[PDB]
RNA sequence: UAGUUGCCAACGUUGAGUUUGGAACCCUGAACAGACUGCCGGUGAUAAGCCGGAGGAAGGUGAGGAUGACGUCAAGUCAUCAUGCCCCUUAUGCCCUGGGCGACACACGUGCUACAAUGGCCGGGACAAAGGGUCGCGAUCCCGCGAGGGUGAGCUAACCCCAAAAACCCGUCCUCAGUUCGGAUUGCAGGCUGCAACUCGCCUGCAUGAAGCCGGAAUCGCUAGUAAUCGCCGGUCAGCCAUACGG
């Protein structure tokens, strides 16, 4: 709490954006370790896993935590397939 | 060892009761390398046997050893032949060591509620001819009998 | 029911035998005594308004109920999301960084 | 051990003294001021800068043979390439020991 | 009351030197405490043979510094300048003040 | 199967190290790079300046002595009249060679170039001796006899002598040594000089190892 | 205390009997004196700073038990390291080495029974490889 | 019957055919002393031909581990894969011959 | 034992600091035990 | 022999800092001596040596280590480095972001913590060594239950700090119970390092409290301050997955 959470400038400023106009301006995303702040509320957000970037809605029940939780980059089926 | 000439190591005693018997009952209880402890498992454990029987512990623990003594054992033996074990006789000095680690050991076994008390009854049981260590001493004096032929 | 809709030994003290409770853990039942600045003696021969003052102040704490509650929502609410926390879950398998390749026989046991 | 490697830490170390007391500015900028108050732009203008001017991400290397591993601060080189300038009579005070 | 700390790796090195802190002031009139020998560091270091897997091969190695304490009293303009003109050995390094 | 280096061996009492310098900890590492910047760029002048002979091509040893504000260097040789005596600035310009690396105006050098009492008694120039054969491929064995034989003028006790690698071209490497003499390796009362050497020949490379048993001192 | 001050003007340093032994890490500073046969350990009793060990009492004693002077003499002494048996046990050869001040004529009393002979043995050193001095490592063949 | 197997694919990869050719040539020299054994440990391996310069061999390694204090080292070289490991199994029955012989002296 | 962290022989093994072990004796042992009679 | 940054004593503001006397104690580091079957007995081929007194701190190699012959395994490393030949030069090279090296039915090993009463929790009191440290180690004091956050005395270190050594002694409780044994797993709330802590760091505060009652066939270490057992330090290091490695 002493600091603020992590949230890029490269991605602020495209989140920022977009709340002046309110609209889906579908947009990719390669930091990982950045936290949801209410603002990107309702949007719609691609985040590079590994391979590719996978777009995901946001919630209001994911304030809290970072994008790369939702981001699996292990890609593990089943054994022995 | 190949060797055949073991030193012989200097044989202490007590600060109390000034005897070498005692020193080295304590040096098997302990295994984790303090003495300290030993004293208060032993020095309560001899006030108990005092409290129970009205005479001197020293004699009831010269008495135990005396008992559970076996003098004699078997070793197994394939020089000649196979799958023999013929008896072999034990000298004082083995036999002493042999005695306490019967003693301690069955103390160990036995239920209680410390070593202190777990070892008072062994010794005060033991010394009266019925012992946990006493019947190893009739299975092992028994196998010396039984097969007595060297064979 | 002796305290807090479990039944507590009484032959044991006072400290070691609120930690039956599911909410009570072992500094939480030292926090009580502390606050109510009695004696530690057994459980049978405390006193009945002394015994009613700790019933009063227990309340207080998530003791039962809402904590397993509390628990279970939280987990359900990973697993819902979709974090990569909550997914473990419902693999039956750790979520804090462990290995699992050689360990974690409490969660595969636990199938 | 690669020529491009080695070059590649020179490049790390000018940035890092190019951007080195600004750092500091920012580093005391960010412990004073309220949070929600310029401090997205304090931490802002902390990322700006070059990721390869910060100190956390030199790594030392061997003097020599520029090996990442086996490295001491006191001496600058690997433990192998070490051993051997104690043998042939190089370092100063470098004896084998028993003790 | 000019308290020299020297300090250095060799012994024989540093016992010569040490003999010249005491010639070049014996000579001006001024008493000196003796010297006092402090306990000697010794920096261990370990480092593996080989470049492979081979582990319980190790080398051990020391760097053993031998320090030095001299102290001298009632300083002169004679005694500073017999100090600064004397030469030193390559492997001292000689702390003149505290 | 792996013999210790004497040189490591005997670093207490009998041999002694050949750069007599101290600092800190924090700045010994730095120290040892101005060495090495000095020591290298040596052999890279005297590569240069010399023909490539078969000869005083190498040097024997080089010795650096620090002190506050001056760095003692005193390098070794069998015959300095070669590269030195020919050239008048040749002594000077190795100070240009160094000072332009070495620091300012302070912490001058001065450099010294002594003459060892025999030019071939060292194991350093006898292996170089040696190697200028092998890379004419005179023979191999009469690169190792001859140099027996010279160092028997050098007043040398005990000798040995090691060679590793290819020597007759085939698809195998072979190991090669020959003793005379004594040379007790695990004396620690001995004087022993040793020396290891590369020769880089047109397929594969070398490894020459020398021991020179000098006094039982 | 006051007490040990005042019996000795300096200190152990301007005495005449004095004793100095040392096992095991430990030093002991041993000074001998007339009183009434007390022993007392760096200005604390000898059972508060022994914990009672009653062993540790005897190896300070037994220089001390024979020639039956366990009346005459006031003992204090010194530590500056070790444990508690070897601090002990090194106080047991610096009181016998000031019993030879005394009088050099009983020397063989302490020698027959082996009291000076200063037991040299040390910790051993732990070797590269091993888990310590001689514990080598678990390995399946 | 009731021992385990471990094959190791040192510079190549272990197929299914290859399999069960390991699995029939130490059946039969395991299942005669099976009541003494527990495991048994392979390791094959290949060198040559296009791999590396020289003639192409296939090595076979084997070790075995009895339940009472026995080891076997066995190691031989051929030009082709089963060829190597025929070879091996017959020298393991050999030596697993010589235990009970040892062990049956009576 | 040694496992349990939040003892003082739990501390001292993972080299931590809190209640369990504390730095000096101001520092905090928040909950104390109560006496026996 | 030398006497401080150490040792002995006097003083007390005080034990954070000082001053005075002593070199007689102890330690620190130069230089020497001391241990060689040297002396006596027995035995011995009139030998080597062997078994024993004595003396001495230590006696038969005083203890430990470095130390590793000719050679063996075409043993190991081309990824420390250096290298012959071959191979790729709009890629087998060059720079960056993110990911991965941390995935997981299982199997094979090395270790750690335990199944408790020779024990476990709490309180009080004691006793070490070797090391590390000026962009550093950080005292005292003030905040927070705490990790930590402010002030920054001293220490280039025989001065100061990291730094509380722990086992152990005294006293209260727990009385053979999956327990006041055991501390895995998970949630919540926080801190530090750092541009960055989701995959993938280390810690605090709480609450949950798995398996496990000394362990098959088999199998390892250790012959003295050893094994067993207790804790401390360091290197690499912003930080640390270190229960490791070396002391
Ligand atoms: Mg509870
Ligand atoms: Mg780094
Ligand atoms: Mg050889
Ligand atoms: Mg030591
Ligand atoms: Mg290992
Ligand atoms: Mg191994
Ligand atoms: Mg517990
Ligand atoms: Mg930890
Ligand atoms: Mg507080
Ligand atoms: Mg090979
Ligand atoms: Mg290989
Ligand atoms: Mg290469
Ligand atoms: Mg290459
Ligand atoms: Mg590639
Ligand atoms: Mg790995
Ligand atoms: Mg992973
Ligand atoms: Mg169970
Ligand atoms: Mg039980
Ligand atoms: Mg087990
Ligand atoms: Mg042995």
């Amino acid at each position: 709490l002493k600091k603020n959470p992590f949230v890029a400038n490269h991605l602020l400023r495209k989140i920022e954006k977009l709340n002046k106009k309110a609209e889906k301006e579908i947009i990719v995303t390669w930091s990982r370790a950045s936290t949801i702040i209410p603002t990107m509320i309702g949007h719609t957000i691609a985040i590079h896993n590994g391979r590719e970037h996978l777009p995901i809605y946001i919630t209001d029940r994911m304030v809290g935590h970072k994008l790369g939780e939702f981001a699996p980059t292990l890609n593990f089926r089943g054994h022995a397939k | 060892s190949r060797r055949g000439t073991v030193e012989e190591k200097t044989a202490k005693s007590d600060p109390i009761y000034r005897n070498r018997l005692v020193n080295m009952l304590v040096n098997r209880i302990l295994k984790h390398g303090k003495k300290s402890l030993a004293y208060q498992i032993l020095y309560r454990a001899v006030k108990k046997i005092q409290q129970k029987t009205e005479t001197n512990p020293l004699s009831v623990l010269r008495q135990a050893i005396r008992g559970v003594t076996p003098d004699i054992a078997v070793k197994a033996r394939r020089v000649g032949g196979s799958t023999h074990q013929v008896p072999i006789e034990i000298g004082s000095t083995q036999g002493k060591a042999l005695a306490i680690r019967w003693l301690l050991g069955a103390a160990r076994k036995r239920p209680g509620r410390n070593m202190a008390f777990k070892l008072s009854s062994e010794l005060v049981d033991a010394a009266k001819g019925s012992g946990d260590a006493v019947r190893k001493k009739e299975e092992t004096h028994r196998m010396a009998e039984a097969n007595r032929a060297f064979a | 029911v002796r305290v807090g809709n479990v039944e507590i030994p009484n032959n044991k003290r006072v400290e070691y035998s609120l930690q039956y409770i599911h909410g009570i853990g072992r500094s939480r039942a030292r926090q009580i005594l502390c606050d109510l600045t009695l004696e530690n003696k057994l459980t049978k021969e405390l006193s009945e308004d002394e015994l009613l003052q700790v019933r009063d102040e227990v309340t207080k704490y998530m003791i039962e109920g809402d904590l397993r509650r509390f628990n279970a929502i939280a987990i359900r609410r990973l697993k819902e999301i979709q974090c990569y926390r909550g997914v473990r879950h419902i693999q039956g398998l750790p979520c804090r960084g462990q290995r699992t390749k050689n360990n974690c026989r409490t969660l595969k046991r636990g199938k | 051990a690669r020529k491009s490697l080695i070059q590649r830490e020179k490049k790390r170390r000018n940035l890092e003294q190019k951007y080195h007391l600004i750092r500091r500015s920012s580093k005391q900028e960010i412990r004073k001021v309220t949070s929600l108050s310029d401090k997205w732009e304090i931490h802002g203008k902390l990322q700006s800068p070059p990721r390869n001017s910060a100190p956390a991400r030199l790594h030392r290397r061997c003097f020599l043979t520029g090996r990442p591993r086996a490295n001491y601060r006191d001496f600058g080189l690997s433990g192998h390439i070490l051993r051997e300038m104690v043998h042939t009579c190089l370092l100063p005070g470098a004896t084998r020991s028993s003790w | 009351k000019i308290r020299i700390k020297l300090r250095s790796y060799w012994v024989p090195l540093i016992e010569d030197s040490c003999k010249q802190i005491m010639d070049a002031a014996r000579t001006t009139n001024a008493k000196i405490m003796g010297p006092v020998p402090l306990p000697t560091k010794k920096r261990i270091y370990c480092v593996l043979k080989s470049p492979h897997v081979h582990k319980d091969a190790r080398f051990h190695f020391e760097i053993r510094t031998h320090q030095r304490l001299i102290d001298i009293l009632y300083p002169t303009a004679q005694t500073i300048d017999s100090l600064m003109q004397l030469d030193l050995p390559a492997g001292v390094d000689v702390e003149v003040k505290l | 199967g792996q013999k210790i280096n004497p040189l490591g061996f005997r670093l207490g009492t009998t041999q002694s190290h050949y750069s007599l310098w101290f600092s800190q900890p924090k700045n010994y590492a730095e120290g040892l790079q101005e060495d090495q910047k000095i020591r290298d760029c040596i052999k890279n002048y005297v590569q240069k300046n010399t023909k490539t002979s078969s000869g005083v091509e190498g040097i024997a040893r080089i010795e650096i002595q620090k002190r506050i504000d001056l760095i003692q260097v005193i390098i070794h040789m069998g015959f300095p009249k070669l590269l030195i005596e020919n050239r008048p600035q040749g002594v000077e310009d190795l100070k240009i060679n160094v000072q332009k690396e070495l620091n300012c105006v302070n912490r001058k050098l001065n450099i010294a170039i002594t003459r060892i009492a025999k030019p071939y008694g060292d194991p350093n120039i006898l292996a170089e001796f040696i190697a200028g054969q092998l890379k004419s491929r005179v023979s191999f064995r009469k690169a190792m006899k001859k140099a027996i034989e010279l160092t028997e003028q050098a007043d040398t006790k005990g000798i040995q002598i090691q060679i590793a690698g290819r020597i007759d071209g085939k698809e195998i490497a072979r190991i090669e040594w020959i003793r005379e003499g004594r040379v007790p390796l695990q004396t620690i009362r001995a004087k022993i000089d040793y020396c290891a050497y590369t020769v880089r020949t047109i397929y594969g490379v070398l490894g020459i190892k020398i021991w020179i048993f000098m006094g039982e001192e | 205390e006051k007490f040990v001050k005042s019996r000795l003007p300096g200190g152990f340093a301007a005495q005449t009997v004095i004793g100095t032994g040392r096992r095991k890490c430990a030093i002991a500073r041993v000074v001998l004196q007339e009183g009434t046969g007390k022993f007392i350990i760096n200005y604390r009793d000898a059972k508060e700073y022994l914990q009672g060990n009653p062993l540790w009492l005897q190896y300070v004693k037994t220089p001390l038990a024979t020639l039956g002077y366990e009346t005459n003499y006031d003992v204090f002494v010194k530590a500056h390291g070790g444990g508690l048996s070897g601090q002990a046990q090194a106080i047991s050869l610096g009181v016998a080495r000031a019993l030879l001040k005394v009088s050099a004529s009983h020397r063989a009393p302490l020698k027959q029974e082996g009291l000076l002979t200063r037991d040299s043995r040390i910790v051993e050193r732990k070797k590269p490889g091993l888990k310590k001095a001689r514990k080598a490592p678990q390995f399946s063949k | 019957s009731s021992v385990k197997l471990i094959l190791q694919g040192r510079n190549l990869e272990v197929s299914d055919n290859v399999r069960s050719h390991v699995e029939d040539k130490v059946g039969k020299s395991v299942a005669k002393h099976s009541h003494l054994v527990r495991e048994v440990d392979v390791r094959l391996s290949a060198r040559g031909g296009d791999l590396s310069k020289g003639p192409k061999l296939r090595r076979c390694e084997v070790t075995l581990f009895t339940k009472r204090h026995g080891v076997i080292r066995a190691e031989e070289d051929a030009e082709s894969l089963y060829s190597s490991i025929d070879l091996v199994s017959s020298i393991i029955q050999r030596k697993l011959r010589k235990i009970k012989d040892k062990v049956s002296d009576h | 034992g040694r496992g349990d962290r939040k003892t003082a022989k739990g501390k001292r093994f993972n080299h931590s600091f809190g209640n369990a072990r504390p730095k000096n004796k101001n520092k905090g042992r928040g909950p104390p035990k109560a006496p026996i009679f």
